[PDB]
DNA sequence: TCTGACACGTGCCTGGAGACTAGGGAGTAATCCCCTTGGCGGTTAAAACGCGGGGGACAGCGCGTACGTGCGTTTAAGCGGTGCTAGAGCTGTCTACGACCAATTGAGCGGCCTCGGCACCGGGATTCTC
DNA sequence: GAGAATCCCGGTGCCGAGGCCGCTCAATTGGTCGTAGACAGCTCTAGCACCGCTTAAACGCACGTACGCGCTGTCCCCCGCGTTTTAACCGCCAAGGGGATTACTCCCTAGTCTCCAGGCACGTGTCAGA
């Protein structure tokens, strides 16, 4: 009771590209823990970086900086390229 | 350009290997072979800004126009949505010189493409910021090389040339 | 007279190990840092404090790495280090 | 302006500088296959740390890198420095 | 019609927003920050599931197991650095043979 | 009451762990040392988890505090927290 | 048998340290603080998996050190280095 | 302008036991950064630990557990021995 | 008087309380948390300054330069473990020689 | 060719959006400074270059104590079935505790002297190699 | 069979710190509204603990052999000394990139009703393994 997880949406996006394959219960917990840990790391990094510049309003730029520092390699350059795809789809719509 | 307001007249085209597709740009799949390029073209005339071309821009302080040969572009940065690293040309103040220094090119400083070649202008030799050490080397021989490989090996190559 | 190789080395080790002065030259290190940052983007402003902080951090990291490589070499019945020792030290810490 | 460029200053950390660094390390002798790779290791470490510091300093609409952000970047990597931040 | 559907992201926006606000991380969290975080998390999940499926297809299996996840995260070198200090449960180890055996 | 059980992890277990590690030949002098390694690592982790549990007003050490202690030491574990 | 065991074990998944000795060892190492301490069933498995990962990493490190040392036999000094080389 | 530091308090506690030995400004900055880093580590550990048990406030026991976590060895047993003493005569005053 | 004198210490409880409040760390802060944190910080400062003074007395010096502070931060065997991967500015290296070097 | 787990309809209630005030913060556009590159001339602590040399890395060996493979026999293990009770997680109180509202006062960092501790000298001893 | 790499008598520059001034700004008193958890009860649940039926594996014993550290020979190559050389730093000029603080205002939104919504507690129809 009162268990907030990301299982449903991760499973839906699992059938977003390869609906033929499934996922086990144990590996799903591994993925949920990994995504929770990386989200916590990004949030902590963003808050810590914002507190360093006398900033108390966490906006898109702080999260972008935190994630690009956390994400290593050119993959980060790709991931950031996805983020601005959403806000442009959010402000316009 | 800075915000999206200054870059409202441009689009993004993703050339995976040799295609003119959009596909959104790195939609969902990333793996080995990520040498894809993203370029932009204005809708007024329809001229594309590839990786290895040359343009002319005016300086806010100097005032005199200068030719910059674009070497690389990075999309979705912190201060700028697009950041263009180019090589400056040492103006004599019509033969143009070449420098290996990297400079940032802004969107609103671009007015018209300068498709210079070895002999609307002509180049003479590559020079240095010190004012000497000029070698008779053209640009058409290195444009294909910098277009075919990653930018990194491009700057080691251009350093090895000098 | 000329000292045999292996006696000035030891007092050299103490004389650079007891003290803590800056050995890496400040201006060349600043130039190297500026040129490395230029590979990211041009027209960047650097102050003396940041250069000093970077130099101190590099000093500490390289001293630690060299101590680790010396330990690895002396563990292998050896007194000098080669590229294999550096690779072993680097792969086991990052 | 920016009418100044350095051509391959990777050897800025010179040979006896590496020698004295190793001497502080506590070694007896250094082979010739070290001075060419320790500079590459230093270059990679700088390419990481300076990039992190550049992101820190340009996050806040600034082009002048301070020492506080350098200290914070080293702290994020587990190699924090005291007294400069 | 929903906030997540407005940006076209499968991952939630309201859930992550409330977890940030109740998470004692910041008294003030922006409007574009949650959607940006949702987009980057969705992209990371898509990439890791792509790698897991690629690894599983080579083992002739139609399910995602921790062994496949660890194999995929270890073959990817830039993803390995981020997942360096982690311990995957029931995932085995990455096979490797040196040049001195 | 319960003593002389540190030898529960016996030498064939260390041999199997070494085979998974990627070695072919191992000396017999490493068994006591690896037992001490396990003792020290487990003592540290157990101390951290016990402090977590004592703060949490609990007495049954669950998986959550163990995973949190692992995360605090830079050894984050997935699938259990 | 060891050569086959190499990729028999790197391909295997089942745990090696037996659950019952691990449970008793944890009980004895935890009673040194307070009497009658309780542990969850899944906590024991998680802790054993963490110990597995740490020991596998340490043995890979000592294998690298040994093959660097022009030898295939690991000893106590190798693990002492493994502590003293990375911390 | 408005340079945050702990120089005066560290100097005052220095004269509490070592009236004869001084300290330099360069070393004083080192001590100030050391105090700030230990404080930040304790505070972030306490906040994360409170978030683990759905806690809403940070009490004396929160920081006590945080310093028990961070401080290693017998020194930690001394630190709490110095901590809970003060509160023992702080509330009853 | 202030709570700093009430608790019988020399470190500011009010300053750490205010900057904890402004540090975006917790919505609510207990009454005993600032005083306990001040106590532990004062104890750590006293320990490190005492170690630095002991190191200075061995070198026949009065001013504490970072060398003696590094000696203090590394000589103590449980206190050094806390600062496992720290970098001290102008700190130096521990005076020691392994028997396999001479 | 037989299984134990994994996945679609299934309701509502805690949560995600819908929407109207007033806190409240940032990139626009402003003062004068806060550090800093470029280079002006010399030089002196190092940086390169040549060369002699002696400690040490490389390579085969056969002694030689040490172990994996082959092999009994227990020995604790691998799982099924319960008796059961300490405890994690469930709602409710209400009374102790946080933020903040007026209002006030000691303080600790901007400036300024007034000393205050160390380096380097003329010039001895100090444990270093053979 | 004898040199330096410094020690310590002792004066002064010389940068640096401890009193001395000094004044806006946050610490202190404590109802009040909100709020959150120590008790108070409970409740169900899961592994302690035991018992029992099978069962993979350790404890050494024996032995051939991969292996390891010392022997001995070979070379090798980096360090110390002598000579050349080479640019950093001293002390500034000096304007220029960029920052110490308003401000604002208008839109981002906390709060709060407010209206609605979706996915997990189940679950029996399917599907990787032996």
């Amino acid at each position: 009771v009162r268990k907030e997880t990301y299982s449903s949406y991760i499973y839906k996006v699992l059938k977003q590209t390869h609906p033929d394959t499934g996922i086990s219960q144990k590996s799903m917990s591994i993925l949920n823990s990994f995504v929770n840990d990386i989200f916590e790391r990004i949030a902590t990094e963003a808050s810590k970086l914002a507190a360093y510049n006398k900033k108390s309003t966490i906006s898109a730029r702080e999260i972008q900086t935190a994630v690009r520092l956390i994400l290593p390699g050119e993959l980060a350059k790709h991931a950031v390229s996805e983020g601005t795809r959403a806000v442009t789809k959010y402000s316009s719509s | 350009a800075k915000t999206l307001k200054d870059l409202q007249g441009w689009e993004i085209i993703t050339t995976d290997e040799q295609g003119n597709i959009i596909d959104g740009g790195q939609k969902r799949l990333r793996r080995r072979g990520a040498k894809t390029e993203h370029y932009l073209k204005r809708s007024s005339d329809g001229i594309k800004l590839g990786r290895g071309d040359s343009v002319v821009m005016h300086n806010e302080a100097a005032g005199t126009y200068s030719v910059y040969m674009i070497q690389e572009l990075r999309l979705n940065t912190l201060n700028n949505v697009v950041e263009l690293w180019a090589l400056t040309y040492l103006r004599w103040f019509n033969e143009l010189y070449l420098t290996a220094e990297l400079a940032e090119l802004q969107l609103f400083n671009f007015i018209r493409v300068a498709n210079v070649m070895d002999g609307d202008f002509t180049v003479r030799y590559i020079c240095e910021p010190t004012g000497e050490k000029f070698v008779d080397i053209n640009i058409e021989d290195v444009k294909a090389y910098i277009k075919k490989v990653e930018p990194r090996e491009a700057q080691e190559y251009l350093k090895d040339l000098t | 007279h000329r000292y045999k190789p292996g006696t000035v080395a030891l007092r050299e080790i103490r004389r650079f190990q007891k003290s803590t002065e800056l050995l890496i030259r400040k201006l060349p290190f600043q130039r190297l840092v500026r040129e490395i940052a230029q590979d990211f983007k041009t027209d960047l402003r650097f102050q003396s404090s940041a250069i000093g902080a970077l130099q101190e951090s590099v000093e500490a990291y390289l001293v630690s790495l060299f101590e680790d490589t010396n330990l690895a070499a002396i563990h292998a019945k050896r007194v000098t280090i080669q590229k294999k020792d550096i690779k072993l030290a680097r792969r086991l810490r990052g | 302006r920016h009418r100044k460029i350095l051509r391959d200053n990777i050897q800025g950390i010179t040979k006896p500088a590496i020698r004295r660094l190793a001497r502080r390390g506590g070694v007896k002798r250094i082979s010739g296959l070290i001075y060419e790779e320790v500079r590459a290791v230093l270059k990679s470490f700088l390419e990481s740390v300076i990039r992190d510091s550049v992101t820190y300093t340009e996050h806040a609409k600034r082009k002048t890198v301070t020492s506080l952000d350098v200290v914070y970047a080293l702290k994020r990597q587990g190699r924090t420095l005291y007294g400069f931040g | 019609q929903s906030r997540s559907a407005k940006a076209g992201l499968t991952f939630p926006v309201g859930r992550v927003h409330r977890l940030l606000r109740r998470g004692n991380y910041a008294q003030r969290i922006g409007s574009g920050a949650p959607v940006y975080l949702t987009a980057v998390l969705e992209y990371l999940a898509a990439e890791i599931l792509e790698l897991a499926g690629n690894a599983a297809r080579d083992n002739k299996k139609t399910r995602i197991i921790p062994r496949h996840l660890q194999l995929a995260i270890r073959n990817d070198d830039e993803l390995n650095k981020l997942l360096g200090n982690v311990t995957i449960a029931q995932g085995g180890v990455l096979p490797n043979i040196h040049q001195n055996l």
